[PDB]
């Protein structure tokens, strides 16, 4: 079965804060930089 | 071990599998439309055939052969078939707006009149009158069919079932050779926009009653279903009679009224 | 004393102003003089030594209400945090002004201003409240 | 075992929870989307391009904020979570059907980003108005991708509203009548009503304008008889609906919260809630020509919706005053999710008020297509929406992690927020009163002033929701364990522990009927 | 309204058998024998490029782009008139 | 015994309103930012045509 | 050595609410009074005594000798 | 409803019963502190009188605690209630919050 | 036009602008009134040590609290529909003029005796001319006669676009295949300004509406020179 | 003769704010009266009326397309 | 609510650390494309 | 045709572990691993044919 | 007309279907498919709650047409008592499954 409790009921880990740390950053910041990305792509095309 | 009567369901890839064939039908569509290339496509299509036909499967050794479907869950799967028919009502209904908005305000580009200025409609009392006489009789046979299964009558049951499917087939036939013959076509302005789309998704409708009716067929053919347990059936026959209805009033609206 | 997470099921203790006798005493196990202590309450409690009665109450109770309602100076560290943020949000405007944004249009130069209003109000821009309407016309000048 | 859990669950917390990680990165989307906004505004001139790239950036962010971030967050995260729970039930009716609803999202999204990658994007409004929508105006596959995009939405919400509806009717405790389950169910299902009614008009009304765009149909089309007018009556009818469903669950989680906090055993008035909830619900589906005010439309047709709009205020009035009356008397605990809540409770009404402004048809001759409406319905959804999910977010991360948050924090997360809202959206109603259109990448520059202030609350915003991610960072890195709950006797959620064990209620509760 | 017949006693699968072959069927049959008799091709009416038909507002992806999906070229002129 | 609020509130509140106060009111004035105000008692006509 | 008289010890949160909605209700009257002078009549007589001699002609005439016009010089 | 002299005998009765438990004990005054009032004297009197054949000092305490707390900003009320208990704090030897130190933070 | 740091509506040009701003009072104080009420009210039951958590009733108050809100709510609709239904007025105009969008400027037709018919450009910000305001004027402005009831009739002849003019309490949608009528009448002389409220694509900011009024015998050769 | 038009006057027929078939109707009337009078041997000058109407009502491009259509033996309104 | 002490405690600067990159996260790479944008713009 | 539904229940209620979609045996694994394979095999084109669209071909 | 070759829930339900079926036919209801009836609730006759383990929780509706419902667990052991009305229940463990 499956594990239970504070930390293990989430698809990712949080048993390293640092790791996390860098899980996080590139979640919420993929997120937060995509429309910045997608305006430049429309932007270098014409 | 569980005191309720609920069912927990085995962890499943066919949500999974369904959604991606969602993106890859949509995404195939918009492939097919702007980029001129069918493949995309046709591998959607195909996975969503392949998810159906196993959820589906799943859900029979889930009932018929585990026998999780006790009275609560029997009951669940009724209201979920309610629903899932009164949002395909809703569906309709707003083709049946844009039938009812264009025809009632015929536009300067339509002469201001219905039917629209060259467009001769089909006659209402000739294949769309057989049309309305096969489903009709359809939800007959039926009914006959259901009554069987609860008398426990097998080959009564099968034969019933099997006119019904003969029927569905038969207005599949009948609607594909109107098709073909109709004089105005889906580019023909409104006219023909509300009528192919319209009768276009109702037609999607018979073919997918008349498969689940088909499934129903097969299952009865196997034993899966008792005198008392057969919700399979039941919906199958809701969703025709749902299809039926359906037809009723595209009849009413579009081919007598419209006309 | 000492709460566990595998006890979420059973009566716990609080101290909260509305619900003054919680389900159960905050200390429920008891040393040897404790032990004596809860033989002596069932005696009169007048032969009870203030002591005694403070840590009757301390057995029974975690906080006095007045520890439990007392005010903190957490607003300080809040008011003075969000201002700290909000400063914050300045430089990143700041930083936008300096390598983002290029000139603003030419209509803006304090020329093209003095042109502007003067057809503004020639045309009697907003005479009623808004705009023309604050300017004497007999005078030349913005109303006192 | 990860595959298994994650990708084929049949579990309503997992679900839940997939629904809240999803939701919380479409926010990161849709406030990135409002920054390039408000950038773009924040100065007189031109920043991005004309308005086509203007406008599929303002296009995107609806469409992100609403179905990708609100209606999945509220419904997908919380509904999944917490409508089991409070009822005792072992899972939803649909376990299975319940896991596709969410994984239609992801791809949903995808087509979304693929038509802001294609040609130049669908820069037509999230209400996607022929002809500017159609195929000579927006040539290419953008418009198409979009309709695909909100058909997967759609089709997600309908399983979902079908799910929801059957769970909550026939899986309470067989003693358990519709009058004893809690308010944030019946908001649940409410909204799923309005899901299943509402959608498929949107369905169908979409796919009329692909077969214009794709088929040589004519719905919309003058040339072969259809009208433009059509498709706005088809998306509004779903429209105004989908306004209702945005916040009838965020009116459920402010009922929990404004109750639990204030010490109560339960809500002020519940069965006028229940009657406001299912009133909200009903004339929400009869106001839709209020977007259309302008159309051309006969002056009794006007006079009609004027006077059925304003009737709403009667129902959402009793809300508001059951929560102050929920208030009044309470031992108030100051907890970041109550602030959440009180704040809800002011910024929900004015928006709210200034629809009722936007209800006369006489005004929005003068209103419409201005930040007027904006204003309005940001007080609403960036302040009511966004702070009912925010309030229920604090109060349920200890139930749904086992952790808690820095309460300090999230009291410092609040105060900025709302600054930042306040700046960002009250000055809009000076820009709307005094003209300023919709959907412009530039303004006369009469209107700089409103604008510049307007953008830098935008900024204090967007700290805000930094500060966020870092606050749920620090409560995963310190690991402070949740021991005891207040009020468990009426908030069942909370009753099997932090976090509650993967199966809960296999043995069901027990409930005499008498 | 109440139809013209009875039984009502106990609608069961007899009776719904008995309604499928004495009523429903047969007007199957009746309808049938109607249209497969006030068929046979009636002439097709001149051609007059109406704007507001045969629509064309981009391609069909199939075929020359220009044909409809279930096109009989005896009855559905092109744009430019029906075909040789 | 004196938590964080007891030993720091003062200084952070002091020390963010400062902060806060000075950056906004550099921001305000220092950059180039055009507000707009009103002509309205600030601005002397000057002729246009 | 004097005892302390019996305080009232019922409803004093209700008595509390009665006292400061009625007072809330004044506000509100002082209030639309207040509005019903500074901004509703004030705009009423703003339109009114604009228009009262007002002459379109002659505003026109100044609008004109100014330039501002594509049909008047 | 019913009168407040009703109201308070009803209240009186419930915490003179000779074999009160602790359970009732509890539900009473947690419930009675749900009311928009703080109780009379003879409330708290027979109330105290049951935390006594209890052997439950430290609820007697809590007790006095709690109708200082229901009196909110009116500081008139406790002082007047602690006045009119004198005769049953000194029978009982129940010290009060302040006499014990528990009043301070 | 809008002014620098304007809060409130455009000074009214046409009496029935005027109308709608005595109505926007009215609904204005209605709204600050319940919005401050609730506000006070929630600082009321938010600044009391005295609580009262037992079950408290709501069959009394729940009138008071429906009953007053839809009293209110007529005191709004009534005032609201008077003007909605004067607004509709048979009112006979003098002058029929005739207003298409396009992607992205105005056309303007005036074919009552002649057929008059321009379009309308923005002035591009480099050419203004002194004094002129950014992204407002344009090249041909409508005249129009003032103090008479004149007909407008607006379509489009591509996507939406809408035609506004605050200051007149106007805007009508500008849909193609479709004729929508509105009537205008101003007060006085003078330049009238308005901004295309119909998101139409690239330069939907960009195709504003000028209106000069001037009197008829103006308005007369100025329609004659311009045949 | 009984003329003297400024512009096309209230219709109780099309009183609301879509005047797309008023247009439409004065268009059809004008022209329907022009090949009565034009047939049976009388004079175009009766159809005045409805020829200011339509001039006045229907946008150029309309009026412009239809008489196009009509050339071309296109038009789908009844003439 | 009541917690237990945290069992990875976060020290005031291994929280200046968290927010320093949490923040850096999001303005970096917005920081950059804006930056740029005058280089997009016309190139 | 027999009813043999009494066979298929044996099977299906076999204590051997299997989810039900794995429980009739080695062809639910393959038909399983078909249908898997061109799900993300199709979505792995469908996300090259965005890249492929999202770009001018002049 | 009519003959057979349908079978029956009797012959064929199985699995939990077919254990809900044969113990409703016995009068019983081992997976809580029914509202039980409260009895007068006392100390001497007190509410008896069936459950396979040490604790189960309890809902109570204190009087008709609450609309809140007060939940806890209750354990095994002494009789507990709903915290707002004292009703009184008493676990009763074990079984179900033979
Ligand atoms: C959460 C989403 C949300 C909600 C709940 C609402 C709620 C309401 N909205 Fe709004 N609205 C939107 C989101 C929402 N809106 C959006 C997104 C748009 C723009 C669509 C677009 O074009 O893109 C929009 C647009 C919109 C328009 C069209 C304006 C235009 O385009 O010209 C109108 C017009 O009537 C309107 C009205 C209302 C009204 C009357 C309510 C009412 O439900 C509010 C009722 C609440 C209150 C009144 C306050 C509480 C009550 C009291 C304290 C009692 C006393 C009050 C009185 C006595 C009046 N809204
Ligand atoms: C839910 C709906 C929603 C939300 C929250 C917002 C939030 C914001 N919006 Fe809005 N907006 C719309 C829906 C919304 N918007 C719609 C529908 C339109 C009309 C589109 C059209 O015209 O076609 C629009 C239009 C619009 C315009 C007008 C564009 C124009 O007309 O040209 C502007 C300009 O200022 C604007 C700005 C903003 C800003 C600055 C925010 C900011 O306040 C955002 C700050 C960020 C947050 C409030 C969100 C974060 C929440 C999360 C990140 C989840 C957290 C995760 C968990 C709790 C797990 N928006
Ligand atoms: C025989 C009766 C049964 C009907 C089904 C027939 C099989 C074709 C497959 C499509 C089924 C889909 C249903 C409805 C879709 C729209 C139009 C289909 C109705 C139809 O078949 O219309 C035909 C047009 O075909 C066309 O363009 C069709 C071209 C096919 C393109 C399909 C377009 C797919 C559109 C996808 C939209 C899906 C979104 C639905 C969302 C559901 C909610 C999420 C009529 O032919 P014609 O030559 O113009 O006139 C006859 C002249 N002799
Ligand atoms: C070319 C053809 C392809 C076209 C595409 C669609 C194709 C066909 C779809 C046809 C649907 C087949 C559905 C078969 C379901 C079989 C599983 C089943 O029927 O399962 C039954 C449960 O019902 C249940 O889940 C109820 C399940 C209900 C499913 C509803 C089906 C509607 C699907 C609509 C999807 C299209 C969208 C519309 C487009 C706008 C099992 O319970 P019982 O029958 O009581 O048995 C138990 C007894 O034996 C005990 O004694
Ligand atoms: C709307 C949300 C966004 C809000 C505003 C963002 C806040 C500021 C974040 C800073 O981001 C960086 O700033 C730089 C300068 O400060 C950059 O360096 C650039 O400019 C330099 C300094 O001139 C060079 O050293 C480098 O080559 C480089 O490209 C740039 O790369 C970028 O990552
Ligand atoms: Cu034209 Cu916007
Ligand atoms: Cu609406
Ligand atoms: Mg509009
Ligand atoms: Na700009
Ligand atoms: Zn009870």
């Amino acid at each position: 079965h499956y594990e239970e409790g504070p930390g293990k009921n989430i698809p990712f880990s949080v048993e390293n804060k640092w790791r996390l740390l860098a899980m996080m950053t590139l979640f919420f910041g993929s997120g937060f930089a995509a429309p910045f990305f997608i305006v430049r792509h429309q932007l270098l095309k014409k | 071990h569980q005191t309720h009567a609920y069912h927990m369901v085995n962890p499943s890839p066919w949500p999974l599998t369904g959604a991606l064939s969602a993106l890859l039908m949509t995404s195939g569509l918009t492939m097919w439309f702007h980029f001129n290339s069918m493949t995309l496509l046709m591998i959607g299509l195909t996975t969503n055939m392949l998810t159906m036909y196993q959820w589906w499967r799943d859900v029979i050794r889930e009932s018929t052969f585990q026998g999780h479907h006790t009275p609560a869950v029997q009951k669940g799967l009724r209201y979920g078939m309610i629903l899932f028919i009164i949002s395909e009502v809703l569906f309709f209904t707003g083709f049946f707006w844009a039938f009812y908005h264009s025809s009632l305000a015929p536009t300067p580009e339509l002469g201001g009149c219905w039917p629209p200025t060259g467009i001769h409609p089909l006659n209402p009392l000739e294949v769309p009158l057989l049309n309305t006489s096969v489903l009709l009789a359809s939800g007959v046979s039926i009914t006959w069919a259901h009554h069987s299964l609860m008398e426990g009558d097998r080959k009564h049951m099968l034969q019933a079932l099997f006119i019904t499917i003969t029927l569905g087939v038969y207005f599949t036939l009948l609607q594909a050779s109107e098709y073909y013959e109709a004089p105005f076509t889906i580019s023909d302005g409104v006219y023909g926009s509300t009528f192919f789309v319209a009768t276009g998704f109702h037609g999607l409708h018979v073919i997918i009653g008349s498969t689940f009716l088909i499934v129903c067929f097969f299952r009865q053919l196997k034993f899966h279903f008792t005198s008392n347990h057969h919700f399979g059936f039941e919906a199958a026959a809701w969703y025709w009679h749902f299809v039926d209805v359906v037809w009723l009033f595209l009849y009413v609206s579009i081919y007598w009224w419209g006309s | 004393s000492v709460v566990k997470s595998e006890d979420y099921a059973l009566p716990s203790y609080v101290d909260r102003r509305d619900y003054p006798l919680p389900d159960v005493a905050h200390v429920k196990n008891l040393s040897a003089s404790q032990k004596a202590l809860k033989e002596k309450e069932k005696a009169s409690w007048s032969s009870l030594s203030i002591d005694e009665k403070v840590e009757l109450y301390r057995l029974k109770f975690k906080e006095s209400f007045a520890e439990m309602n007392r005010s903190t100076n957490e607003w300080k560290t809040v008011v003075g945090a969000a201002m700290f943020f909000i400063g914050f949000t300045a430089l990143l405007l700041i930083w936008e002004k300096h390598y983002v944004y290029g000139p603003i249009p030419h209509t803006f130069e304090e020329e093209w201003v003095a042109k502007q209003t003067k057809r503004m109000l020639d045309m009697k821009v907003a005479p009623i409240q808004g705009f023309s309407a604050k300017w004497d016309y007999d005078k030349n000048e913005w109303k006192k | 075992m990860f595959i298994n859990r994650w990708l084929f669950s049949t579990n309503h917390k997992d679900i839940g929870t997939l629904y809240l990680l999803f939701g919380a990165w479409a926010g990161m989307v849709g406030t990135a989307l409002s920054l390039l906004i408000r950038a773009e505004l924040g100065q007189p001139g031109t920043l991005l391009g004309d308005d086509q790239i203007y406008n599929v950036v303002v296009t995107a962010h609806a469409f992100v904020m609403i179905f990708f971030m609100v209606m999945p967050i509220m419904i997908g995260g919380f509904g999944n979570w917490l409508v089991p729970l409070m009822i005792g039930a072992p899972d939803m009716a649909f376990p299975r059907m319940n896991n596709m609803s969410f994984w239609l999202l992801p791809p949903s999204f995808l087509l979304l980003l693929a038509s802001s990658m294609v040609e130049a994007g669908a820069g037509t409004g999230w209400t996607v108005y022929p002809p500017l929508a159609g195929n000579l105006a927006h040539a290419g596959a953008s418009v198409d991708l979009t309709i695909f995009s909100l058909h997967l939405a759609g089709v997600s919400s309908i399983l979902g509203a079908i799910n929801f509806i059957t769970t909550i009717i026939n899986m309470k405790p067989p003693a358990m009548s519709q009058y004893q389950t809690p308010l944030f169910v019946w908001s649940v299902m409410i909204t799923a009503v309005l899901l299943l009614l509402s959608l498929p008009v949107l369905a169908a009304g979409i796919t009329m304008l692909l077969t214009d765009r794709n088929l040589n149909t004519t719905f919309f089309d003058p040339a072969g008889g259809g009208d433009p007018i059509l498709y706005q009556h088809l998306f509004w009818f779903f429209g105004h609906p989908e306004v209702y469903i945005l916040i009838l669950p965020g009116f459920g989680m402010i009922s929990h919260i404004v109750t639990y906090y204030s010490g109560k055993k339960e809500p002020f008035g519940y069965m006028g809630m229940v009657w406001a909830m299912m009133s909200i619900g009903f004339l929400g589906f009869i106001v839709w020509a209020h977007h259309m005010f302008t159309v051309g439309m006969d002056v009794d047709t006007r006079a009609y919706f004027t006077s059925a709009t304003m009737i709403i205020a009667i129902p959402t009035g009793v809300k508001v005053f059951s929560w102050l009356a929920t208030l009044h008397g309470g031992n108030i605990k100051w907890s970041p999710a109550m602030m959440w809540a009180l704040g809800f409770i002011f910024l929900f009404t004015v928006g709210g008020l200034t629809g009722i402004v936007l209800a006369n048809s006489s005004l929005d001759i003068v209103l419409h297509d201005t930040y007027y409406v904006v204003a309005h319905f940001h007080y609403v959804l960036s302040m009511g929406a966004v702070f009912a999910i925010m309030g229920g977010f604090v109060h349920w991360f200890p139930l749904f992690s086992g952790y808690t948050l820095n309460d300090t924090w999230a009291k410092i997360h609040f105060a900025i927020m709302f600054v930042g809202v306040n700046m960002t959206f009250f000055p809009q109603h000076f820009l709307g009163l005094s003209g300023m259109p919709r959907r412009y990448s530039d303004y006369p520059d009469a209107y700089t002033m409103w604008n510049t202030i307007s953008s830098m609350g935008s900024f204090i915003s967007l700290t805000a929701v930094m500060l966020m991610v870092f606050i749920i960072w620090e409560a995963f890195a310190s690991k402070r364990e949740v021991l005891t709950v207040d009020l468990t006797t009426t908030n069942l959620e909370w009753l099997n522990g932090c976090p509650p064990p993967y199966h809960t209620f296999e043995e069901p509760t027990y409930v005499n009927l008498k | 309204a109440s139809a013209a017949k009875g039984d009502h006693g106990g609608t069961g699968a007899r009776t719904w058998r008995f309604l499928t072959f004495g009523l429903a069927l047969p007007s199957v049959a009746l309808c049938t024998l109607n249209s497969w008799l006030h068929s046979g091709h009636r002439e097709r009416p001149a051609f007059i490029p109406y704007h507001h038909l045969r629509i064309r507002t981009k391609p069909f992806s199939w075929g020359d782009g220009n044909h409809t999906f279930f096109h009989n070229p005896r009855v559905n002129p092109l744009p430019t008139g029906y075909e040789k | 015994a004196p938590d964080f609020h007891d030993k720091y509130g003062n200084a952070v509140l002091a020390s963010g309103a400062t902060f806060c106060v000075a950056v906004w009111v550099y921001m305000a004035t220092q950059i180039g930012i055009e507000w707009n105000p009103s002509p309205v008692g600030r601005v002397t006509p000057k002729e246009w045509r | 050595s004097t005892a302390l008289a019996k305080p009232q010890m019922r409803g004093l949160l209700a008595r509390r609410l009665r006292f400061h909605i009625v007072g809330a209700f004044m506000v509100s009257l002082g209030f639309a009074t207040f509005y019903k002078f500074a901004v509703a009549e004030k705009r009423k007589k703003a339109y009114a005594d604009f228009y009262r001699n007002y002459d379109s002609m002659k505003d026109f005439e100044e609008m004109r000798k100014a330039g501002i016009f594509q049909s008047a010089k | 409803h019913e009168t407040d002299e009703e109201f308070d005998a009803r209240w009186v009765t419930y915490f003179n019963k000779p074999d009160i438990d602790a359970w009732e004990l509890r539900k009473g005054m947690n419930t009675l502190v749900g009311y928009d009032l703080v109780p009379e004297p003879k409330i708290i009197d027979a109330a105290l009188r049951a935390c006594r054949r209890l052997n439950d000092f430290a609820s007697a305490v809590r007790i006095l605690e709690v109708v200082k707390d229901k009196a909110g900003p009116h500081k008139e009320i406790y002082p007047y209630v602690i006045q009119e208990l004198r005769p049953t704090l000194n029978e009982l030897g129940i010290s009060t919050p302040e006499e014990l130190g528990l009043d301070k933070v | 036009m809008a002014y620098p740091m304007q809060l409130g509506f455009q000074d009214a040009t046409s009496p029935i602008m005027e109308e709608l701003l005595h109505f926007h009072d009215h609904t204005l104080m209605i709204v600050f009134l319940i919005s401050s009420l609730v506000l006070y009210i929630i600082s009321l039951m938010l600044t009391t040590k005295l609580t009262h958590t037992s079950t408290m009733d709501a069959q009394e108050v729940e009138t008071i609290w429906t009953i007053l809100p839809a009293i209110i709510l007529i005191l709004i609709a009534l005032p609201s529909l008077r003007i909605l239904y004067m607004m509709d007025e048979i009112n006979n105009p003098s002058l029929t003029v005739k207003t298409m969008g396009h992607q992205w400027y105005w056309s303007y037709e005036y074919t009552d005796y002649e057929d008059l018919s321009f379009d309308s450009y923005m002035i591009p910000t480099s050419e203004l001319k002194p004094g002129e305001l950014r992204l407002l004027e344009v090249d041909n402005r409508v005249v129009l006669p003032m103090e008479m009831t004149i007909r407008m009739l607006v379509s489009s002849e591509d996507v939406l676009h809408s035609w506004a003019v605050p200051s007149l309490g106007l805007k009508t949608d500008a849909i193609p295949g479709r004729l929508n009528q509105t009537t205008l009448m101003s007060s006085r002389p003078g330049l009238y300004y308005g901004q295309c409220s119909e998101i139409c694509g690239s330069n939907h900011s960009f195709m504003p509406i000028v209106l000069e009024l001037v009197p008829l015998k103006y308005f007369e050769k100025w329609s004659a020179s311009m045949l | 003769k009984i003329k003297n038009y400024q512009t096309a006057p209230f219709d109780s027929r099309f009183p609301n704010q879509n005047q797309t078939r008023n247009c439409w109707q004065n268009y059809l009337d004008f022209h329907r009266c022009e090949k009565a009078m034009t047939a049976k041997g009388g004079d175009v000058s009766v159809c005045e009326w409805y020829r200011r109407v339509y001039k006045s009502l229907c946008p150029i491009s309309w009026v412009s397309t239809w008489d196009d259509r009509r050339a071309e033996g296109t038009f789908p309104g009844k003439i | 609510i009541t917690a237990k002490p945290a069992k990875t405690p976060t020290s005031p600067k291994e929280q200046a650390i968290g927010l320093s990159v949490t923040f850096l996260s999001f303005l970096l790479p917005a920081g950059w494309v804006l930056y740029h944008l005058d280089n997009y713009k016309k190139s | 045709f027999e009813n043999r539904v009494a066979e298929k229940q044996k099977l299906f209620q076999e204590d051997n572990g299997l989810p039900v979609h794995l429980k009739g045996g080695a062809t639910d694994n393959i038909l399983y691993r078909v249908t898997m394979t061109l799900c993300l095999g199709g979505t792995l084109y469908s996300l090259y044919c965005l890249g492929w669209a999202s770009f001018p071909h002049k | 007309a009519s003959g057979g070759g349908v079978p029956t829930d009797e012959e064929q339900a199985t699995g939990l279907e077919r254990e809900v079926m044969l113990a409703a036919r016995k009068g019983q209801d081992p997976y809580n498919i029914l509202a039980p009836k409260a009895t007068s609730g006392t100390k001497e006759d007190p509410n008896l709650v069936p459950s396979i383990t040490n604790k189960r929780i309890v809902g109570c509706i204190c009087e008709e047409d609450n609309s809140t419902v007060i939940w806890f667990w209750l354990h095994k052991g002494e009789a507990q008592r709903c915290p707002s009305c004292g009703t009184h229940y008493k676990l009763v463990p074990h079984q179900l499954a033979h």
